[PDB]
């Protein structure tokens, strides 16, 4: 958020890295860090090594992003569950995103709101021609 | 952007947060199951539409809905 | 199948009898089957209509298009 | 007014077993809208794409029931 | 089981006593080897998953010393499945066929090696081949064969089919004892430089001495004879030449000195049967075996030699670890290193590799037996030439594409990013947009520059433009490097190969040779017409490379997808989104490729039928000139789409069309059964299965209506089972419809 | 023992030997009696 | 009345007389081509020398259609009623999918065996309402 501290990892430069529209639109960022020194796969392509410590990498979406962390805590023994993603912005606007409240979403946690949570049942969604030529669908009202 | 909805037919089990990919997905505290939880979808921003929640659905016919919309650059999966 | 092995004779070849009737319901008399406009004693010729003299030799010309004589094909 | 081994009819519509027959699992307590957990012999549509099968057990609630024996 | 004592002699030899009882209760228990499976069908797609999945091992277990195992036993029992096939062709030639009526006249009568049994009409299928005997003319070559190996009696076949029964049982017998009684350990295997030293010293070099020793034993004395005028039953037996030794000794000049000379390197003595004559036999049109003896004799030494690079256990020889690890450049970085590692571990990285060069030499066989006719009178029959390329051509491109599918598997499956850290396949891995973009652009100047070539020519002669046109008679597109090669391979005998007579093949250039009426090979004179064919072949494989590549690298993960080696190798798609993630599998690359390497082989196949039958095929007039059978309209008709529509499909299709009465009405039938599977296929192929489970439940409600249901529910093909039917029903139609034209019109050419 | 005989009374083994059956009854049959378009 | 003017019986046809004397030997007889002269030669023919069958529904043609007609219907009426009993017979054995899957063959020849009464055992479950279902109590999907 307010630096982003971390070692790059050992590399020796891919193509499916991030583009032009990738540095002026958007991309994301992930700070972790790691026990040792290992090697770990690219969700781009290939393999690299990751420095001991914090580390630091730039991707181009949030999904590589997100993919790269589920490899993380998974496929090693010393697991790293410190992994943070954050959004950048053309203007150096850096912005929390995973994990949202510093837990994983998986479990449950205090403090989040109900987002799109309805009180029915799918078959109990009302009739199409009862709101017709209004900018309404039948599950969003 | 897509909509997500969670339907009371969940039984909280976190599984189509598990299952999803880009953290669109959470879970909060609820009272209608023995899990006492339900989906949440607060970041529908991230949404791209792959469908690995509905897959890792447990109850009688999906309890969480995907409702394709107007695809962006974030839902339409664009990394160039 | 059965062509192919020299064998013509045995094809099953199914005569279309429900819609070569239909025709001879309307005055086709190369099936011959006498019924209604087929049949000149049927009550349905014997009453002074205008149409049926050009119909009924517009039918029966092997000239035409009207009513085509069809078969197992 | 259920027990375990009742053989329930599902009237739920869109559910996969609108219509079957299946059997009473385990009701849980109060405080759930849909505590009656009915087990069937045949599988739902449930699972990836080329799975062997699916998932023969659902909760319910009471006023979506039928009981026949 | 049985209870051997050891076998073995200070060896690498390691063995487990027993490890699988033999037993049938796992008989009566199907889909056993599969977890998901063994709780019970549930759906009908149960059944499915049953077959997509009974060869897949890695599935099953992941202990890989098992699974070499299942490998093993598995090879031994499809060995068997050959040698039965086999004896089936030598018995059906022993008591099925004409072999002895056509060896006495070998251009007056044609090769026949079955009997329809008469029955509702199919009687009709016995054509009269010539000298009384009613079959099924054969293009397999089978006579050929056995003529060159010296058979000429029915109880020879025979023998060969009981022997080869025989074997049959031996290797479905190693089989079980190499997985039920003693199954090796990994010991035994990972000797990859041991193992190439065997297969290169004992298996294609003791196998080519072995036969070039029967062919200077019984096959030259005997063909000799066959290829002057004697008659079969006056020929000698091929041990009556090695009990009687002098009568070899002065059937062959070198062979009246002895075998001192051989041994005191005087080798220039055996030219009279070690020949290097070359071009081919103008009795029967074929290679001289003169030529092949002394072949196999140099292919025999030069394996054998071969089988003693690398180290075993005398210390001496090479470690293929130590060479991939030395080679690396300042371009690759670390070069070969963990690449012994990688094919000394994933049993699929090296199917990768087998199946890639072996489709490769299976099209290289084609492509040289079409050209120098190793077998007697096979370039006078038109049918076997053709039927023995196209076949060789089909079972190569499979092979090929069984490489490209094998491949992914390995990346999905066996690839360990920590075991490839900047060597080859890493460094590959880095830039794969960079080579499947410059592929993507490749291919698409391809498909301009040599398709678009035949849509202008179609173009300017409807429009009525000759001298606008890419032919012989026009903007020419002569090919300069092609006739220069073989204008090379034609004065060979008189300068790069003063040894050797006659050229290699006389397609480069050179004398027509012809055996009865018809003609066996001749120059082909290549042009504008071969010209581009030749890029059409070239940017259709491109495609199919450009396919079956980046269906390997992108197995693992891509900028749509950076997840997908979770997935798996065999996965319909990951949902909807992102715009529609449909066949992004590697699973779904070789689904495509399979239609493009049939595709490509389509008009490889056109190419080879239309050029033989124009340019080069024939009837030979007694004065010496040579027509051909199309009338030599390939160089100037073969060069826009309608002359391929009307001047080779609908012109040489009438042969299967009127078929019918005849002994080719089945090539008509089969004709017509390969257009209906064709678009049986489409229905596959076209739509999806969402809609068809649909259907199923109305289905299931009608057969609850009369409580006809089964326990086991139905359900729809899965999405890749979709996929996997209708490609399966594509090829099957399409290869159906090409052999039964290409057979009658092949058997109705004389 | 029975693990063979549940083997050979598979779904594939009997609907495999069933139209080998009727096959048998068929071939021989329109063998002793063919060419029978209708009934004498 | 002069019903099939159009067709003449093979005994009188042109062409068919014509190809008769000249018909292919199916099987290993060599009179199998004259005795489909002499079999066929009862039939309706066209003016082209094939035979022709009418299935109307006239009693004249009876053997063109309505014995294959009954013959076929009786033998898949009893496979079909095998099967369907033999169905219902699983679903109270042990694992109603198994046995799906692999076949009880003293239990499946001993239903093949009674099949040669489907009719009376039909009739006799219609009546006693073992045929048929009742809608209210099929697992339907949503109108
Ligand atoms: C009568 C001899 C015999 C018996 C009783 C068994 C019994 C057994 N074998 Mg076995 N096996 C045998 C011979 C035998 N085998 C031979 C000769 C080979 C060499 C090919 C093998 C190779 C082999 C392997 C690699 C494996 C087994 C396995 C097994 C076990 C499970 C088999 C199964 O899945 O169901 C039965 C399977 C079938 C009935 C397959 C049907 C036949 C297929 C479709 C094609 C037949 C090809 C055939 C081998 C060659 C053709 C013969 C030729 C005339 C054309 C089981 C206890 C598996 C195991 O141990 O479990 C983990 C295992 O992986 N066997
Ligand atoms: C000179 C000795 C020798 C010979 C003649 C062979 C011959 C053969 N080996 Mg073999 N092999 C050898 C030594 C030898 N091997 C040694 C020392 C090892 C251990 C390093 C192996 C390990 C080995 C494996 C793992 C396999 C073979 C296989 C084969 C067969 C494949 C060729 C084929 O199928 O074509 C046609 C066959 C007959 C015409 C073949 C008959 C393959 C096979 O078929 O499995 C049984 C196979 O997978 N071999
Ligand atoms: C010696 C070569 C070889 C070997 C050992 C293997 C081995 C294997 N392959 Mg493979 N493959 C090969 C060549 C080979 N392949 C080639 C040349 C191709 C290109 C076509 C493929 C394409 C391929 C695909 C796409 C897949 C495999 C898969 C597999 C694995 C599972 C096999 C399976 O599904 O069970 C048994 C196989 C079947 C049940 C297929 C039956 C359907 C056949 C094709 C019908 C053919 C009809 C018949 C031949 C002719 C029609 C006559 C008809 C009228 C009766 C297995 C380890 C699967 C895998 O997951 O990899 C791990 C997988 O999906 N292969
Ligand atoms: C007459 C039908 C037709 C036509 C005109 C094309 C044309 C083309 N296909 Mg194509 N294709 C077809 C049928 C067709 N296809 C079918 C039925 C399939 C299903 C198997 C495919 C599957 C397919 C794949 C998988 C690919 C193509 C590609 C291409 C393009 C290659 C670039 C080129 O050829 O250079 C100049 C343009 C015209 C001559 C090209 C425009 C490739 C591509 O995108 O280019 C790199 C590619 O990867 N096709
Ligand atoms: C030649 C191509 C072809 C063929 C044969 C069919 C055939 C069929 N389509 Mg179909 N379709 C096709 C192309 C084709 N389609 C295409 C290109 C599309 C666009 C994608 C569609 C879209 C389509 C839709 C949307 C639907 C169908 C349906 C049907 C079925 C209707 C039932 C029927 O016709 O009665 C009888 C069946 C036949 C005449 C075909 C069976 C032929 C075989 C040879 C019979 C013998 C079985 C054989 C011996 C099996 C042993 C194989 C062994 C050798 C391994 C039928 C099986 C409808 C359906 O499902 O029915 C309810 C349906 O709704 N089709
Ligand atoms: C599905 C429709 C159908 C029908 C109704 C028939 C009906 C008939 N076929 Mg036939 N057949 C069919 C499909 C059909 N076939 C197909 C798809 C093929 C290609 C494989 C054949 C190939 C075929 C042959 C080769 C022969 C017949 C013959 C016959 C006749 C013999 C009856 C008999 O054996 O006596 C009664 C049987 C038991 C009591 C009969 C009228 C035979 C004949 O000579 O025709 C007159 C005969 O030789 N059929
Ligand atoms: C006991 C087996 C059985 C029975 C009694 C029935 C009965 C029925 N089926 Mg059905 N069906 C079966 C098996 C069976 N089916 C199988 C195995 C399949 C998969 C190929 C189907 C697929 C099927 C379809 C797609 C449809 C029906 C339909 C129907 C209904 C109309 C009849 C018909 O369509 O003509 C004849 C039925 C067929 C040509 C389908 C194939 C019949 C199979 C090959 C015969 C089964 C033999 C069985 C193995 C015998 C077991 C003996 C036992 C002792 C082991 C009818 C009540 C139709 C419907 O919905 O109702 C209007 C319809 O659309 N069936
Ligand atoms: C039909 C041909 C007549 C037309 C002329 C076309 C000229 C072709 C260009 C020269 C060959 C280029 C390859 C050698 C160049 C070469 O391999 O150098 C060697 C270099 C790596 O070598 P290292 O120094 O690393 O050596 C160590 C190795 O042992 C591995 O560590 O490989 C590369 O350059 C990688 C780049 C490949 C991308 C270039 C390949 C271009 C693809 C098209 C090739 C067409 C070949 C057609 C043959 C039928
Ligand atoms: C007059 C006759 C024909 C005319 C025929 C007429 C026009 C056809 C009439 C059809 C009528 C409309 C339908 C008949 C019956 C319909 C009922 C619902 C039948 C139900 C059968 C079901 C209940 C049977 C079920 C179970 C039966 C009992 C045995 C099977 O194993 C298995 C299984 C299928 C489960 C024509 C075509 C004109 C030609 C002429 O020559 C002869
Ligand atoms: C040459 C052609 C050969 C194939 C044709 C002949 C088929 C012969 C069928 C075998 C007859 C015995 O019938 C068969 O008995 C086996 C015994 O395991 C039964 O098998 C069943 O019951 C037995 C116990 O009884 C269980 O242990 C077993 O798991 C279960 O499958 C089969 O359900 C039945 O089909
Ligand atoms: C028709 C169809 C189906 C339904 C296909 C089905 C139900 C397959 C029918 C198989 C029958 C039950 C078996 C008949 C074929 C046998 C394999 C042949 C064996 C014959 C021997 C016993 C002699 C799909 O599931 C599907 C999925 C995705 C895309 C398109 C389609 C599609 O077009
Ligand atoms: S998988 Fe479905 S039912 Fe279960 S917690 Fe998630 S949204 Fe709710
Ligand atoms: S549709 Fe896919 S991306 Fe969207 S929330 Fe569900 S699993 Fe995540
Ligand atoms: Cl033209």
């Amino acid at each position: 958020m307010t630096e982003l501290s971390g070692q790059p990892p050992k590399f020796g430069g891919s193509t499916g890295g991030l583009l032009s529209k990738a540095n002026r639109e958007e991309k994301y960022a992930i700070t972790w860090t790691s026990a040792s020194e290992q090697v770990f796969e690219m969700p781009t392509g290939g393999a690299a090594i990751m420095n001991e410590g914090e580390n630091l990498l730039y991707l181009a979406r949030k999904e590589q992003c997100l993919a790269l962390g589920t490899q993380l805590r998974t496929k090693f023994k010393p697991k790293i569950q410190d992994y943070k993603i954050y959004r950048v912005y053309p203007s150096g606007e850096v912005q929390y995103l995973h994990p949202a409240d510093g837990v994983f979403p998986e479990k449950v946690n205090e403090g989040r709101e109900a987002q799109g949570t309805k009180t029915r049942r799918i078959g109990q969604n009302p009739e199409p021609v009862t709101i017709k030529f209004s900018g309404k669908a039948p599950y969003e009202v | 952007s897509h909509s997500v909805k969670i339907y009371d037919t969940c039984i909280g089990c976190t599984q189509c947060v598990r299952a999803c990919p880009l953290d669109v997905l959470e879970m909060v505290p609820w009272d209608g199951c023995k899990a006492a939880q339900i989906a949440s979808s607060p970041r529908t921003e991230d949404c791209v539409g792959c469908k690995r929640c509905e897959t890792a659905c447990p109850t009688d016919f999906l309890s969480i809905r995907v409702y394709l919309g107007a695809e962006t650059t974030r839902s339409m999966g664009l990394a160039y | 199948v059965v062509v192919a092995f020299g064998t013509p004779e045995k094809q099953i070849l199914i005569e279309p009898v429900f819609a070569q009737w239909i025709q001879a319901t309307s005055g086709k008399a190369l099936y011959g089957f006498d019924v209604l406009l087929s049949n000149p004693d049927s009550i349905a010729s014997t009453t002074g209509a205008a149409w049926l003299p050009g119909w009924l030799d517009a039918i029966n010309s092997g000239t035409n298009s009207l009513f085509l004589t069809i078969g197992p094909g | 007014a259920l027990n375990r081994g009742d053989k329930v009819r599902i009237k739920r519509t869109e559910s996969y077993w609108y219509g079957d027959v299946g059997t009473v699992a385990s009701v849980e307590k109060s405080g759930i809208l849909y505590p009656v957990i009915v087990r069937f012999d045949r599988v739902n549509y449930n699972g990836f794409s080329g799975s062997a099968s699916g998932v023969n057990t659902n909760n319910f609630a009471e006023n979506e029931l039928e009981l026949v024996q | 089981t049985i209870s051997p004592p050891e076998r073995e002699a200070k060896a690498k030899v390691s063995v487990d006593n027993n490890p699988v009882p033999t037993s049938f209760e796992k008989w009566g228990k199907p889909g056993h080897f599969d977890r998901t499976l063994a709780r019970g069908p549930k759906t009908t797609t149960w059944i499915w998953n049953l077959h997509a999945n009974a060869h897949d091992f890695d599935s099953q277990t992941s202990d890989l010393e098992d699974v070499s195992r299942k490998i093993f036993s598995a090879h031994f029992g499809h060995l068997a499945v050959v040698f039965v096939w086999l004896s089936g062709m030598y018995f059906h030639g022993a008591k099925f066929s004409n072999y002895e009526g056509w060896l006495a006249d070998p251009t007056h009568i044609k090769p026949s090696a079955q009997v329809v049994w008469p029955i509702v009409g199919q009687g009709i299928l016995n054509g009269d081949v010539g000298g009384g005997f009613h079959g099924i003319q054969i293009t397999s070559g089978l006579f050929y064969l056995w003529r060159a190996s010296g058979f000429t009696d029915s109880y020879q076949l025979y023998c060969t089919a009981i022997g080869g029964l025989v074997m049959a049982a031996l290797m479905l017998f190693a089989g079980w004892f190499h997985y039920h009684v003693k199954a090796p350990k990994l010991e035994w295997f990972q000797n990859v430089e041991s193992m190439m030293n065997h297969h290169l010293a004992g298996l294609l070099g003791l196998g080519s001495l072995g036969w070039a020793g029967h062919q200077i034993h019984v096959s030259m004395p005997i063909n000799k004879l066959l290829d002057a005028g004697v008659a079969p039953k006056d020929i000698p037996l091929p041990h009556e030449f090695i009990l009687e030794p002098s009568k070899m000794a002065e059937l062959y000049p070198s062979f009246a000195q002895g075998l001192t000379p051989f041994f005191t390197l005087n080798w220039g003595v055996y030219s009279d049967f070690l020949t290097f004559k070359g071009g081919l036999n103008p009795v029967t049109g074929g290679l001289w075996l003169s030529d092949t003896a002394h072949h196999h004799l140099a292919i025999a030494v030069l394996f054998i030699i071969a089988g003693h690079m690398y180290r075993t256990n005398w210390g001496i020889g090479h470690s293929m670890k130590e060479i991939l690890e030395a080679h690396k450049g300042p371009f690759t970085g670390e070069g070969h290193k963990g690449l012994y590692e990688i094919l000394t571990t994933s049993w699929h990285a090296q199917l990768a590799i087998n199946l890639a060069l072996l489709g490769s030499l299976t099209i290289i066989v084609a492509q040289h037996m079409y050209a120098m006719p190793p077998y007697p009178y096979q370039a006078i029959d038109y049918a076997t030439q053709l039927s023995l390329f196209t076949h060789h051509m089909w079972i190569g491109g499979f092979l090929i594409v069984g490489a490209g599918a094998h491949g992914a598997i390995f990346m999905v499956r066996d690839y360990d990013p920590a075991k490839n850290v900047n060597n080859l396949l890493d460094r590959m891995l880095r830039h794969r947009d960079a080579i499947i973009s410059h592929l993507n652009w490749v291919c698409i100047f391809l498909g301009f520059h040599s398709f678009g070539l035949y849509i202008h020519n179609d173009t300017m002669r409807a429009l009525g433009r000759p001298q606008d046109m890419f032919s012989d008679t026009a903007i020419q597109l002569q090919p300069i490097f092609a006739q220069w090669v073989q204008h090379l391979h034609t004065l060979a005998p008189g300068a790069t190969a003063p040894n050797a007579l006659a050229t290699a093949s006389y397609a480069f250039g050179g004398e027509t040779i012809a055996v009865a009426g018809k003609v066996a090979m001749m120059p082909i004179t290549l042009g504008t017409a071969d010209f581009m064919v030749h890029h059409i072949h070239a940017f259709t494989i491109h495609v199919t490379a450009l396919i079956l590549l980046k269906g390997v690298l992108y197995a693992r993960s891509s900028r749509l997808v950076p997840d997908k080696a979770n997935l798996g190798f065999r996965f319909p798609c990951d949902g909807p989104g992102r715009g529609g993630t449909c066949q992004v599998s590697g699973w779904d690359h070789v689904f495509l490729g399979l239609f493009w390497m049939y595709n490509s082989l389509s008009i490889v196949i056109f190419h080879f039928s239309w050029k033989m039958q124009s340019d080069v095929w024939g009837t030979v007039s007694p004065d010496g000139s040579v027509t051909h059978v199309t009338l030599g309209n390939f160089a100037q008709s073969a060069i826009t789409i309608n002359g391929w529509l009307r001047d080779f499909l609908w012109a040489q299709a009438a042969n299967v069309i009127n078929s019918y009465g005849s002994a080719l009405s089945a090539y008509g039938i089969m004709f017509l059964a390969g257009h209906f599977v064709f678009a049986f296929s489409l229905m596959f192929l076209f739509s999806g299965r969402g809609y068809w489970q649909e259907l199923i439940e109305s289905i299931v409600w009608a057969h609850n209506k009369l409580n006809v249901a089964p326990a086991i529910q139905p359900r729809a093909l899965s999405i890749i089972q979709g996929r996997a039917v209708g490609v399966a029903h594509y090829l099957l139609g399409g290869i159906v419809t090409t052999w039964a034209f290409f057979l009658a019109r092949s058997l109705s050419i004389g | 023992m029975d693990g063979l005989k549940s083997f050979l009374s598979t779904a594939p083994v009997m609907i495999m030997a069933l139209l080998t059956f009727t096959a048998g009854i068929l071939i021989e049959f329109n063998r002793f009696y063919p060419d029978l378009l209708f009934h004498p | 009345a002069d019903d099939f003017a159009n067709l003449t019986p093979c005994s009188e046809n042109p062409a068919y007389l014509a190809k008769s004397k000249n018909f292919l030997n199916t099987t290993n007889d060599p009179n199998s081509g004259k005795i489909r002269a002499e079999r066929y030669a009862s039939a309706l023919c066209g003016p082209e020398g094939y035979p022709h069958l009418i299935v109307d529904g006239r009693f004249t043609h009876a053997g063109d259609f309505l014995i294959p007609s009954i013959l076929f219907l009786y033998i898949a009426g009893w496979i079909g009623w095998v099967g369907r009993s033999y169905l219902i017979e699983i679903r109270e054995s042990k694992n109603p999918e198994m046995q799906e899957v692999v076949i009880n063959v003293p239990l499946a020849i001993k239903k093949m065996l009674g099949g040669f009464l489907w009719p009376l055992a039909a009739v006799g479950e219609y009546t006693s309402g073992k045929l048929v279902m009742k809608d209210s109590e099929i697992p339907t999907s949503p109108r």
